[PDB]
């Protein structure tokens, strides 16, 4: 509502964020629904980036580059995150839908 | 679940012997396929949940139908009964 | 009771609701059917009795010439007293038979019954193409109706098809 | 009268329908044959 | 010869319309044979083309969605 | 021919590929052949196999059993239609 060159951008961002998986319960704990929701979110983000509704703006481009899951960008913007546990949870949120205890220690290391 | 485990399902459908439990397992698999894997079922329900996933669904359904037709052509003979009885006749 | 009978049919339909292994259950079913028939007959007869007791002021009539069939049957109904119960039982049994039949038009359409049959059509086609009088003679004076007019015998298939058609007509 | 004109237009439309359906069926046959010989 | 055959058939029908020994055949014969044959051919061709193109379009859309879900 | 019209399978809106191909096509292998002699031989063999023994067998079966579900009694209708379509020829 404030910036005149961001209405459709924020609308597309809100439509993309609606595909976030908030732990679905279709009977029991199922990881297939979580994986499908994460894949759909990634596909929608890639489609928007390739079409251009999520490009041609420096702020939203940097936001998408951070959400994609990088390391140097987060190390530069470390003023937002806290410490190593914050870095680990950010990686686990922006890189994989869910992780197993067999790989959680590897990811934390 | 059948599509996720279509490897062992198709392997069991293709591997048949003259034992006792194998025929029952094949019959149960064919019944489950006929009850929860049909083109009419796909056209009726779940038609609005990723047609590509539905494409793989109907592909596996056609494969299961080919396997069922092969099993029917193999076990459709009257002499097959007495041919398989001698393989499991313990006494 | 009809709803409960339909539900019971849908229930016992998975274990053969007939054949030979159905003795005491069939007896109870026929007893319930006879009870329903008796209830319907009681209702109809007592409705007619109440109507007659209400219209008892109109009695003692006579036959009048130069009238219509409607007035004739009306004066007959007003004069005679057994015709009341007779027509009551007639209409009650007719309604029972109609309800038991249901919708026979769809059944006849699915059975596919007509006048001309495949054997007669093949005989006519053969007689029009060559000159082979197979089965019964089927002369045609510009229309396949000469044997039907002269009351000539036909083939066994046509005879059994006509028998089935007349059986359906009798059921109707 | 617009009745005879409409009838003539409908006849011409039916003729065009037939002439277009013939070539459309031929094109579908050719396309399906090409797809079967390519795949 | 089909023109002469149709002319002879029309003449025979017009002659036997007044005769009571051709009513069933006259009722079975089509009123407009050319128009009825044209309508039947058009309907058959349209149904065939529709079924074929619909099945092909369904298969193509299924393959499209499958490849899209496989690539993204 | 106009008799070979429509291709809907079932009460729902189902379609099929092609219908009649004058040339050699793989769809002809899925549907009927391109020759009337094959259909005529099939009908003749069916009429020869549908002898008095099979007719008596089907009659005894339909007399000893009359369905088990709800779908309207069509046994005699199916029998007579099959007999007619097997003893008739195709145009």
């Amino acid at each position: 509502s404030t910036s005149a060159s961001a209405r459709s951008m924020c609308r597309v961002l809100d439509d993309l964020l609606k595909k976030m998986p908030m732990l679905h319960t279709g009977g029991t704990q199922t990881l297939t629904e979580f994986e499908l929701k994460w894949q759909h979110w990634r596909e929608e983000c890639e489609r928007h980036l390739q079409n251009g509704t999520f490009s041609s703006n420096v702020h939203m481009e940097a936001v998408c580059r951070v959400l994609l899951g990088d390391e140097e960008v987060l190390l530069e913007k470390r003023d937002l995150m806290t410490t190593w546990y914050h870095f680990l949870v950010s990686r686990l949120l922006f890189k994989h839908p869910t992780v197993k205890p067999t790989e959680l220690h590897f990811y934390a290391q | 679940f059948l599509v996720a485990h279509s490897d062992t399902i198709q392997a069991i459908l293709r591997s048949q012997e003259g034992s006792l439990g194998s025929l029952q397992e094949l019959a149960l698999l064919t019944g489950i396929i006929s009850k929860a894997a049909l083109p009419g079922v796909l056209n009726e329900l779940d038609i609005g949940l990723n047609d590509g996933s539905m494409m793989e669904l109907q592909g596996h359904i056609g494969r299961f139908q080919r396997q069922c037709l092969a099993l029917l052509n193999r076990f459709g003979g009257s002499d097959r009964l007495r041919q398989l009885s001698l393989q499991d006749d313990s006494s | 009771c009809n709803t409960q009978i339909t539900l019971l049919k849908k229930i016992v339909k998975r274990v053969t609701p007939g054949q030979q292994k159905f003795s005491k259950t069939a007896s109870i079913l026929w007893l319930l059917q006879q009870e329903m028939v008796t209830w319907r007959l009681i209702a109809a007869l007592y409705r007619d009795r109440i109507q007659s007791a209400l219209e008892e002021e109109n009695m003692f009539e006579i036959a009048a010439p130069n009238a219509s069939e409607k007035t004739i049957v009306d004066k007959l109904f007003q004069r005679d007293t057994l015709v009341r119960q007779s027509q009551l039982v007639v209409d009650w049994l007719e309604s029972i038979a109609k309800d038991e039949v249901g919708d026979f038009s769809d059944n006849i359409e699915y059975y596919a019954k007509s006048v001309y049959w495949e054997n007669t059509l093949h005989t006519l086609k053969q007689r029009s193409m060559l000159s082979l009088g197979s089965s019964r003679p089927l002369v045609s004076e510009l229309d396949p109706d000469a044997p039907i007019r002269q009351k000539l015998p036909l083939d066994d298939l046509d005879r059994e098809d006509d028998i089935r058609l007349l059986k359906y007509l009798f059921t109707l | 009268q617009h009745a005879d004109e409409e009838r003539e237009k409908t006849y011409k439309l039916a003729e065009n329908i037939d002439a277009q359906l013939k070539r459309m069926a031929q094109d579908l046959k050719e396309v399906i044959e090409h797809l079967n010989t390519s795949a | 010869l089909e023109g002469f055959a149709s002319i002879e058939d029309v003449q025979q029908r017009n002659k036997l319309k007044q005769d009571p020994k051709y009513l069933q055949l006259l009722y079975k014969k089509p009123l407009d044979p050319k128009s009825e044959t044209q309508m039947q051919e058009i309907r058959r061709l349209n149904q065939y083309v529709k079924n074929a193109v619909q099945d092909v379009n369904d298969v193509l859309d299924l393959e499209w969605d499958q490849y899209l879900e496989e690539k993204q | 021919d106009p008799v070979f019209s429509n291709m809907t399978f079932g009460n729902r809106r189902f379609q099929d590929t092609f219908n009649t191909d004058p040339n050699m096509d793989p769809r002809n292998l899925r549907q009927n052949k391109v020759s009337q002699q094959d259909v005529d031989t099939l009908l003749r063999e069916g009429a020869n196999s549908f002898g008095e023994s099979l007719q008596k067998r089907l009659l005894d079966i339909e007399s000893l059993y009359c369905k088990v579900r709800s779908r309207h009694s069509f046994i005699q209708a199916l029998v007579r239609r099959i007999r007619g379509l097997l003893r008739v020829s195709r145009v």
